[PDB]
């Protein structure tokens, strides 16, 4: 899962 | 298409979890960008994954509780959004995700 | 699968309103996310009806491929009580969404 | 009309 920063 | 017709009450939250988020996809300095409005959502519960090369999959959850008279429900509870991207995505890309204003923005890198 | 609808399909289906009464309330919330605070005009017109409208510069460099989310955007809301004339209406802008409490008399 | 704060 991408990194929602 | 042709559910324009519909008047505003009879699109549901089932409606917009079909078509929803709206999004625009470009390229610019060598990045796959894609900018979606998903309004009102926790950052810990946005799910996006590149699944095989060519799809970034956009999910996210949020619980909405809305006591007293129903009128208009339009909002979606949930959203899984699959776009095929016009770039294979190395598996071990660095893929970078920003929420805000309600705004989730995705770089890819493609060059 | 990935059908992408038109821009302008978007545009006449945006935002998606969630309306709903309680105590004493009009309570409307609509997912409107990247728009600045300053050029959202949200007003009730003639007692019974909710107008929403927003304008946005969408600035994005480079080779187009999708573009789904509108630049302008408007929609009137059937108001069921004919919301007094006169009060105080509240208006918050946070996390894309907008809300607006309309009071009832 | 209605101030969005």
């Amino acid at each position: 899962v991408i990194k929602i920063e | 298409g042709k559910e324009l017709q519909k008047r505003s009450e009879e699109l549901s939250r089932g409606f917009y979890e079909l078509v929803y988020p709206p999004v625009d996809m470009y390229e610019e300095g060598g990045y796959l960008v894609v900018v979606a409005d998903l309004a009102g959502f926790n950052k810990e519960k946005i799910k996006a994954r590149v699944s095989g090369q060519n799809e970034l999959i956009i999910e996210a959850e949020r619980e909405i509780t809305e006591p007293g008279v129903k009128y208009l429900t339009q909002r979606p509870k949930y959203v899984r959004k699959v776009i095929r991207l016009p770039y294979n995505v190395a598996k071990d890309a660095e893929i970078s995700g920003k929420y805000e204003n309600g705004v989730l923005t995705i770089r890819i890198p493609i060059a």
